[PDB]
């Protein structure tokens, strides 16, 4: 389904390994009673990657949405740099006029895909040795109820 | 063009009648012969003028960056032409530009697309330079100004001028040809403007019903405060008699020429203080001819 | 035009020019000039926000010692440990090759200064992400640690 | 604009200079630059 873990399909992504997560399977909506709020929307998405990254060495990965239509231009994907409560931006500011990436996205439906370029060891991808050390992935979903 | 030395007697009489009618019309219009010649002139002076230069500068600056598919070139160019050529309304300039494109002024037949391309490519504003096509540009600008002199001298309303430019057939000009600024067309345009002014407040509805195929004897009779039966019978008499161009029920109030013929019948009847049947009885008295009994 | 340079920098559209000449006309005392310039600015802002999108902000650690250890054999790979301590002894020497060389300064007031030069093309940063993510890559900030 | 903003990654050259290095001139950095082992650049680049 949408929870599969497989390598990328597009011509420049055959080396990239992407893990796809379905928002509906995440069962986040029922975590609060419906009387609190009819609609639930994503305000910010943060990722952590407790990989055994070396000193002065870093991960490179990009988590992206599935729709890419309903949402402001470029808000559909953010790339992780160091992977410790790390969003796509360098300073994030909730007071800024910019909509943060993945803002207004409904929790109930949707698909989130996190991709790791240059994974395949047959191609000697830069991530290959380090991605073996990857144990688990965390998303910090900042969602609001209204 | 016709020579007086080699001319027929009937042709000479027709020339005399034309000269007398045009002289009388000019006297009624407080117009000099030179003004009529300017309005009916075709040759254009090919000399750059500060007014023409300003027109070129304004059009080039306004139309810079224009995209052909995004909007019509003529509609975009109309406001700058109106500003430069001293026009009250923008759509008057649009109609003048349409008329000019149909006329293709000058020795090098000029149109909005050609004018815009020349301005875009070979024109450098703010400098005095010699260009091979520049004389044709000047001729086109002079023609545009002349067609302003036409519109303002005629006194016709802006939307009927638009109708005249777009559909000369409605004004009874030869079908499929660009409207003429010939004095023969100028006098009929002036007569149309006078009739519209005579219609008064009703003119607003009369013109709208004329632009559609909607106008009828009864509506026009109410507009002119005349008897509806009078106009209907005048139209009947005009249809019965051989006019040129012929008058038929489907053009009797659709075309301006048929309306003018019907109004001429009404004017002659009221001059004689008789019904149009009176004029019909009169015109049957062709006793000096061999064509008919 | 000063704003034109800023727009042609923030967006790579060096060709796009919005301020046009002839806004001032001496025939008419230059009246309406500022309203033409204002319209030009309104068009420039409309296109600017039309084209802007949230860019994937990324960071990459670059190890100068590893890069200088890694350049091709004919360029002469070298770890900085054994040339920093010897070029300090004598400044007339040189190390490395091409734009990745390590040598003392040339200009009259820089003969004492020792500069390490790194080529951005040899850094192979562009391929670290798939080309589908973004055609252009630009530097937003550079930080150094010693 | 921060220093080195809008610079294309694909082409370009970055040069880091250390004044007063040469120990023959007794440069102020000379003794300390001997202790220098490695250099790091944190390149903040954006994709668009």
């Amino acid at each position: 389904g949408n929870n599969n873990l497989a390598f990328g399909a597009g011509t420049d992504t055959k080396t990239s390994l992407q893990a796809s997560v379905s928002f509906a399977d995440l069962k986040i909506r029922e975590d609060y009673p419906a009387s609190l709020g009819k609609i639930r929307r994503i305000k910010q998405i943060s990722v952590t990657l407790p990989a055994l990254l070396g000193p002065y060495q870093d991960v490179q990965a990009i988590l992206s949405y599935g729709d890419k239509a309903g949402l402001a231009n470029g808000c559909e994907a953010l790339a992780v740099s160091h992977g410790m409560n790390d969003s796509g931006q360098f300073q994030l500011d909730f007071n800024d006029g910019k909509f943060l990436p993945f803002e207004g996205i409904a929790i109930d439906q949707g698909t989130l895909t996190l991709s790791f370029p240059n994974a395949s060891m047959p191609e000697k991808g830069k991530q290959a040795t380090m991605l073996k050390t990857l144990n688990d992935i965390i998303l910090h979903i900042r969602y609001t109820i209204k | 063009k016709t020579n007086l030395s080699a001319i027929s007697d009937k042709q000479l009489a027709t020339l005399i009648r034309k000269l007398n009618t045009i002289t009388s019309w000019l006297h009624t219009q407080k117009w000099s012969v030179f003004q009529l010649f300017i309005m009916t002139s075709t040759s254009y002076n090919k000399t750059l003028t500060p007014e023409i230069k300003n027109l070129l500068d304004t059009v080039y600056h306004g139309l810079q960056g224009f995209d052909k598919d995004k909007a019509d070139l003529l509609h975009v160019m109309a406001p700058y032409i109106a500003a430069t050529l001293q026009l009250s309304s923008e759509n008057v300039a649009h109609s003048v530009l349409l008329w000019a494109d149909k006329l293709q002024p000058g020795d090098g037949a000029m149109t909005a697309e050609k004018f815009w391309d020349w301005l875009n490519t070979k024109y450098t504003p703010g400098s005095s330079e010699a260009v091979e096509t520049q004389e044709h540009i000047v001729q086109y600008c002079q023609a545009l100004a002349q067609l302003e002199m036409v519109y303002h001298s005629t006194g016709i309303n802006e939307n009927a001028f638009r109708l005249f430019v777009t559909k000369p057939e409605m004004f009874g000009a030869a079908t499929g040809a660009a409207p003429a600024h010939d004095a023969l067309s100028l006098i009929m345009l002036t007569r149309f403007a006078d009739w519209v002014n005579a219609l008064g407040e009703k003119a607003s509805s009369v013109l709208a019903a004329f632009e559609a195929n909607s106008l009828t004897a009864e509506q026009l009779a109410d507009a002119m405060n005349l008897d509806a039966n009078l106009l209907l019978q005048a139209s009947i008499q005009a249809q019965n008699h051989q006019h040129l161009p012929p008058v038929t029920p489907e053009n009797a109030f659709s075309c301006w020429t048929s309306i003018n013929t019907i109004l001429q019948w009404v004017n002659v009847a009221q001059q004689l203080n008789v019904a149009p049947q009176g004029v019909s009885a009169l015109v049957g008295l062709d006793y000096i001819q061999s064509m008919k009994e | 035009l000063m704003a034109e340079q800023a727009y042609r920098w923030e967006l790579n559209d060096d060709s796009a020019r919005f301020i046009k000449p002839g806004a001032w006309q001496g025939t008419y005392a230059g009246l309406l000039a500022g309203e033409t310039l204002m319209l030009s600015l309104a068009q420039m802002e409309d296109a600017h926000l039309k084209r802007d999108k949230r860019a994937l902000e990324v960071e990459r650690t670059v190890s100068l010692a590893e890069v200088y250890a890694g350049l091709p054999k004919d360029n002469g790979p070298f770890s900085l440990a054994q040339e920093i301590d010897k070029l300090v002894s004598q400044g007339s020497g040189s190390a490395g090759s091409g734009n990745n060389n390590l040598a003392f300064g040339a200009g009259t007031d820089t003969k004492t200064s020792l500069q390490a030069s790194v080529s951005f093309a040899d850094l192979k940063i562009r391929e670290d992400y798939p080309a589908s993510l973004g055609k252009i890559r630009r530097i937003k900030q550079i930080s150094v640690t010693l």
